[PDB]
């Protein structure tokens, strides 16, 4: 069987920079190396096949050079609708096989979350639970801390977290935050504050209501 | 050919089988080799097997061989692929990739892709929330607009905004594992607060596996 | 070579009938013929060497004949636990050849099948499968056909069956024929059946169980 | 009382080798010739080659002539065969077979046997099931008991009863190949019904292939 091995796991760049992505095959495939794009619930796109034929339709920025066991993907001007998984394959043995994948992301200038918090819905509450939400929208970078506190007491082990794709045109993150707590213990406090800290915002930003 | 669609998302049991269907929309089959490849959870593409009609030959990697049975009907002029003894493990967006039957061939046409769920778990249609800012909130000039999907299973949700005529500026969040063993997800609009006097903004959310097909106005609070 | 020829492939005696078996050899081989007797699963064991030579243990209704290119095996008395394959072997020559074996089979009374149903394990089901599984006990002759029905409906293509070598006590067989089905397949249907034809049953017998005690 | 005790089961992709040691515990192999014989799934027995240390002679069948090759290691009173160039063909019990140094002796000990299966498919171990009867069938007299042993590969597996005390009435089926590409076996025992309430029954199940070792308590 053929092993086929991505290097690297993940890269980042700016909007125009040229970023190559390595992959290795265990034993010789001759010319015949595939590679593919593929955004996140969408279907792989065939961009590169036999190491350097681009397909009709692909941005020249796109090529591909190697033989043997040593193959590279090259983006010459990398655009923001280029984030995505590249895949390389081998259509050389009996059995086919694709490596690991190399999640590719832009860097662009810092942009803080703008911040909102929704309560739970008088609906919700008539059936026993209060979902808190909190919303981080259009920021870069990804990396965020978003914190929990009710009447103060910062909240452990009873929210979680959701994340969208890096948008295309824009190459930012939106984020949810999620607190669950019983009728009964929603009843039982005012304050309910939601904290961000994030590297586009000079102190944490804090969003409340009182019940 | 044109266009390979395959069938919708799908929910089995452990033990269990699926059969996929991937049609050559405004194309055909003949003459062409054709794959299955799956994407589990968070993990890569992963070759199944490859039948070429035209050869009478199938193959299949060595993890799949007696569990996979791939058919071509010239018919419906529709691929199938068949997983028996479905295991967690199956839970996985399975895609149909052509290419021509000539050796060394790459795949030039892939389906949209089919998310099947293996689980004992009950199917359970979604309770929707309105996550409604309030007008303090909206008061800054920009209106932030939601609704809550809560405890459902299986995936998927499909959320629309006015059933199909908001697309700019929509979030929907990944569905979250809940420790009940049910998903939620919320999605999200932000739109300038004055247009909240000028149109409705309603959610639209379907969850097929328990015909479940709800519409929710949002409004401030 | 030297190639070793037995006759017959196979026969069918009754227990205490003389029962012969020959083994002709294509050169002469002198005295230097080997008797083994095989059980299914088991290692070949030496019964006679140099032609009529009982190994020590084996029973005295054991004999061998012969010389040159014509042998024999004699069992006197054939016995239950005779059932099994023999192998002549030659070693005269450099490049040592076996015969390709007798198959000793019993024939006795007629006896028609014990049958037991049993339902697939919660453990099983816990994982997703069913296996229904029928076993018809200590029956003769060894011809016996099973046929599952799920609410009625005749089964195709969903089972697979085994059968005992012929036991060495009682010259009987048994037969375990297995069902599988989805749990989600299993729990659509009610009546679970097996239906069991046999020379000993003049009707075939159906046992079933109902899932979920109905 | 010489035992002579070979190296379990495997499964060997096409075309690679297999090497099989057979082992002389309560003696030796050190007056004595040392032959190969196998036994391809329902054929006859089928002499491989042969070893005389003693008098350092070797002689091989013309079918495996090349492909078969036996050594020996006295020091260890260890015997080896090596097939290369597997195929679906050579998949079959192989036994050592001891005979006397003199001219024209009889093969008097046999190791237990060692089935190499050619396959490109990968080691599995069996899940192990009860079968045991609707509680009503029990209310005949005679209850049978047994563990289904699911989806393994390769053969084979060894099933005994109450650790070898319960050997009366057992019946261990044949593996069957199913549409997988999996075996699975049955064995069962019938015992008295009343049996079921004044002791336990346990299927001991062994899949050396894939180091597997179940104990499964059979109740209705």
């Amino acid at each position: 069987d053929v092993l086929m091995t991505q290097s690297p796991s993940s890269l980042s760049a700016s909007v125009g920079d040229r970023v190559t992505i390595s992959c290795r095959a265990s034993q010789s495939i001759s010319s015949f190396l595939n590679w593919y794009q593929q955004k996140p619930g969408k279907a792989p796109k065939l961009l590169i096949s036999a190491a350097s034929s681009l397909s009709s339709g692909v941005p020249s920025r796109f090529s591909g050079s190697g033989s043997g066991t040593s193959f590279t993907l090259t983006i010459s001007s990398l655009q923001p609708e280029d984030v995505a998984t590249y895949y390389c394959q081998q259509s050389y043995s009996f059995l086919l096989t694709f490596g690991g994948g190399t999640n590719v992301e832009i860097k662009r200038t810092v942009a803080a979350p703008s911040v909102f918090i929704f309560p739970p819905s008088d609906e919700q509450l008539k059936s026993g639970t209060a979902s808190v939400v909190c919303l981080l929208n259009n920021f870069y970078p990804r990396e965020a801390k978003v914190q929990w506190k009710v009447d103060n007491a910062l909240q452990s082990g009873n929210s979680q977290e959701s994340v969208t794709e890096q948008d295309s045109k824009d190459s930012t993150y939106s984020l949810s935050s999620t607190l669950t707590l019983s009728k009964a213990d929603y009843e039982k406090h005012k304050v309910y504050a939601c904290e961000v800290t994030h590297q586009g915002l000079s102190s944490p930003v804090t969003k409340s209501f009182n019940r | 050919q044109v266009q390979l669609v395959q069938s919708g998302a799908e929910v089995r049991k452990p033990g269990s089988s699926v059969k996929i269907s991937c049609k050559a929309s405004g194309g055909t089959f003949n003459n062409y080799a054709l794959s299955w490849v799956r994407q589990a959870p968070g993990q890569g593409l992963d070759w199944m097997g490859e039948i070429t009609p035209i050869f009478g030959t199938e193959k299949y990697a060595q993890k799949f061989q007696g569990r996979v049975t791939i058919t071509a009907d010239e018919s419906t002029n529709t691929l199938y692929m068949d997983l028996s003894s479905l295991r967690s493990e199956d839970s996985a967006v399975y895609y149909c990739a052509r290419r021509g039957y000539i050796y060394g061939s790459p795949f030039d046409y892939w389906g949209q892709g089919t998310l099947v769920t293996v689980s004992s778990a009950s199917t359970k249609g979604p309770s929707v929330f309105p996550l409604a800012p309030s007008s303090k909130s909206t008061s800054g000039g920009t209106a932030a607009l939601g609704c809550l999907v809560k405890d459902y299973f299986p995936e998927p949700v499909t959320v629309s905004w006015n059933s199909g005529a908001l697309t700019s500026g929509v979030h929907t969040f990944p569905a979250v594992l809940q420790s009940s063993g049910l998903y939620s997800l919320s999605s999200v609009v932000t739109v300038p607060s004055s247009s909240l006097g000028t149109q409705t903004y309603i959610c639209n959310v379907n969850h097929k596996p328990s015909n479940t097909k709800v519409d929710k106005r949002v409004e401030p609070k």
